[PDB]
């Protein structure tokens, strides 16, 4: 109703519908630690705020009164969660917090609490409808937002909603390879549907992710996700996988690309292939390739590695 | 540059001050800011530049009791501030009663954790109902809420219970076999830690993951030698000079603590570039106001502050104190942490 900013404005303590209540003060004790100076307006609306909560009045005036102390500090998780308790004692109508959630925020996308209240109203309402696209627009402004990719993946797993975000992570990946979040969200998305275990899908995703590689050679993010994908099953069971990559190194080469040779060589030294002390060098002498000119920063890291290397296969 | 020492140690003290309206979102989390501050000048050698005794009676303010009948024990721990208009009780008299009034996990810690910076000896901490207020937060899956009204719940507050549990030198405070079956979840494909299963793994996760096992002394225990392997593979790929988050997101001089810790905890940390680390941090400083900031020319905070000094600590700043990566204090509190876990078996 009464904006904090409105000429109109009246301090609560200047209210007649508040006359009966008496404000509560915040003592920090003789010696305060890290105190915050508050202005009349203020320490006026949470004095008030303070003598609700310590009564748990259950009433239409509070409602509102949360919403004005949510507009002088949305990190405050108790007005929140007591804003959530009046919602229900008042059977509020939710689909009118949900548009009022939505600008919070919009204005603080990176606030814990604004989200956490999202999805309790997501669950109040069992309703999803909206999620996907307002997450989509908020990656819109900040395609990285940990809050948002977090959010999104709760909805899409409680409401089983997978049937399009492998295409919404296609979309992405276009607009920038780079995003590590949509990597993580495509790994997300097959592993919780097909799986890697279908040979057809396995063989789309690396060669999906081969074709990225060639776009941008120098992206941590695509090498994570094939190295990722197939780690498990064991590097060394694709033969053509490391002469694919051999192949690659003339041009499209890459800190990245040397050290999945060393880890694809580290797998065969692990399953006594044939040539162990030939592999092994093979293995040596692309560690020291990073130490001494491809990835130089992390000179004394690679070079460490070898020495594990030698020490475990000779 | 160099390391503005005396700055810094001002920007601390008047963190301990009075600050201006403009950081009222702060209200709640008073206490994680005194404890970058305390923690901070302690790293610098210079707690003598406040009142311990005052601070402890704060600190002991902010401790919420179990009332006369107990019936509150599940919400023990400590708040972030006194934002909720109790009446100032440094753990004297009995608790007072109120519908909303509870702890928080991230508080209970700093909280703890600034008593023993500052000497106290946890007299008046009321062990038990800690322990019982931390219990009362942990969920199915193993995770932690930060409060008992619920809020999100994710390795952060794992990582918080673990120190909780470490600090008061008793475990109760969890059910450590769903704990760790989290932070086993929380491995990525790209080997590092998230926040939560499927999430994008994170440094920041991924320090809690791993100093939460270092503390409970599982590490060797819950992951093969082959996922460590993979997972320094992960932390140590993080340098670019300084450190980021993520792949492909620019540094923040935090990360320089937050995977430069787990580096150290997993021994490798020794083989990362110093001189680029240090350079970048330093590039952060502000030489005009002291702390440091995230960003070169950007504005500084008590967090960056702390953590900035914290990542110089590991690679021995000269004129700071050697920090306890996994538990985030001082050698030389985690060593009077040690002597008080010994005096309280007897
Ligand atoms: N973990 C983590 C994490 C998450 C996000 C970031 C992103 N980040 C970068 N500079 C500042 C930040 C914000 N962080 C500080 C750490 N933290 C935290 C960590 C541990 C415990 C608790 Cl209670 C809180 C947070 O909740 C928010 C960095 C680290
Ligand atoms: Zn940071």
């Amino acid at each position: 109703f009464l904006s904090l900013d409105s000429p109109t404005y009246v301090l609560y303590r200047d209210r007649a519908e508040w006359a009966d209540i008496d404000p509560v003060p915040q003592n920090d004790g003789p010696s305060p630690v890290v105190q915050i100076i508050y202005s009349e307006k203020f320490r006026d609306v949470y004095d008030y705020f303070r003598a609700v909560l310590q009564r748990d009045e259950r009433s239409e005036r509070a409602f509102k009164l949360t919403r004005d102390a949510i507009e002088l500090n949305a990190a405050n998780y108790t007005v929140w969660h007591f804003r959530r308790v009046l919602l229900r004692s008042l059977q509020k109508d939710l689909q009118e917090e949900m548009n009022y959630i939505i600008a919070i925020i919009e204005e603080q996308p990176k606030n814990y609490q604004v989200w956490h209240h999202r999805r309790v109203l997501v669950e109040w309402l069992k309703d999803p409808s909206q999620e996907l696209e307002f997450i989509a627009d908020i990656l819109n402004q900040d395609a990285k937002n940990y809050h948002a990719w977090q959010h999104r993946q709760w909805v899409i797993q409680e409401f089983r909603l997978w049937d399009n975000e492998l295409q919404y992570v296609d979309q992405l990946l276009k607009e920038d390879v780079r995003n590590n979040s949509v990597w993580n969200q495509r790994h997300f998305v097959i592993s919780n549907t097909t799986g890697y275990s279908d040979r057809a899908v396995l063989e789309r995703e690396v060669q999906y992710t081969l074709e990225m590689i060639k776009l941008v050679p120098h992206n941590e993010s695509a090498w994570n996700y094939l190295k990722g994908i197939l780690q498990d099953r064991g590097l060394s069971r694709y033969p053509n996988l490391l002469n694919q990559l051999l192949d690659l190194q003339p041009s499209h080469s890459s800190p990245y690309l040397i050290a999945f040779l060393v880890d694809i060589y580290e797998d065969m030294l692990e399953n006594q292939c044939d040539n162990k002390e030939d592999i092994l060098n093979k293995a040596l002498e692309l560690c020291e390739i990073l130490a001494k000119e491809k990835d130089t920063i992390r000179k004394e890291y690679w070079r460490y590695i070898g020495r594990s290397l030698q020490s475990k296969h000779s | 540059l160099d390391f503005l020492r005396d700055r810094h140690v001002r920007f601390f003290q008047r963190c301990l001050q009075v600050l201006p309206e403009r950081y009222s979102s702060l209200e709640t989390s008073r206490l994680t800011i005194a404890f970058f501050a305390l923690s901070g000048l302690d790293m610098l050698d210079s707690l003598d530049v406040v009142n311990k005794d005052d601070i402890i009676e704060w600190i002991y303010s902010l401790q919420v009791l179990p009332t006369e009948d107990r019936s509150n024990l599940d919400r023990c721990g400590f708040r972030g501030s006194s934002y909720l208009g109790i009446p100032f009780n440094p753990s004297k008299n009995p608790g007072t009663a109120h519908p909303y009034d509870s702890g928080h996990i991230a508080m209970t810690y700093t909280g703890l954790s600034c008593l023993i910076i500052l000497g106290d000896d946890l007299s008046r901490v009321d062990k038990e109902a800690c322990l019982a207020g931390l219990r009362a937060l942990q969920l199915e899956d193993g995770s932690f809420c930060a409060v008992p009204e619920g809020s999100e719940n994710d390795m952060r507050f794992v990582y918080c219970a673990s120190c909780i549990c470490y600090m008061l030198n008793n475990w109760s405070g969890m059910d450590m076999k769903k704990a760790i079956s989290y932070i086993r979840r929380s491995m990525s494909y790209d080997n590092g830690l998230a926040q939560g299963a499927g999430l994008e793994s994170h440094g920041g996760s991924t320090f809690c993951g791993i100093a939460s096992l270092c503390l409970m002394g599982k590490l060797e225990e819950v992951f093969s030698e082959k996922e460590l392997n993979r997972i320094k593979r992960w932390c140590i790929m993080r340098q670019q000079n300084g450190y980021h988050g993520r792949p492909n997101k620019p540094v923040d001089t935090c990360y320089s603590f937050w995977v430069g810790a787990t580096l150290k905890l997993l021994k490798i940390f020794q083989y990362t570039n110093f001189e680029k680390n240090r350079n970048y941090i330093l590039s952060t400083q502000d030489r005009l106001v002291g702390g440091f900031a995230k960003w070169p020319d950007s504005h500084p905070d008590a967090l960056h502050a702390y953590f900035g000094i914290c990542g110089l600590s590991l690679m021995e700043e000269s004129g700071i104190c050697k920090v306890h990566p996994a538990l985030n204090v001082s050698t030389r509190t985690s060593e009077r942490l040690r002597d008080l876990h010994q005096s309280w078996k007897t």
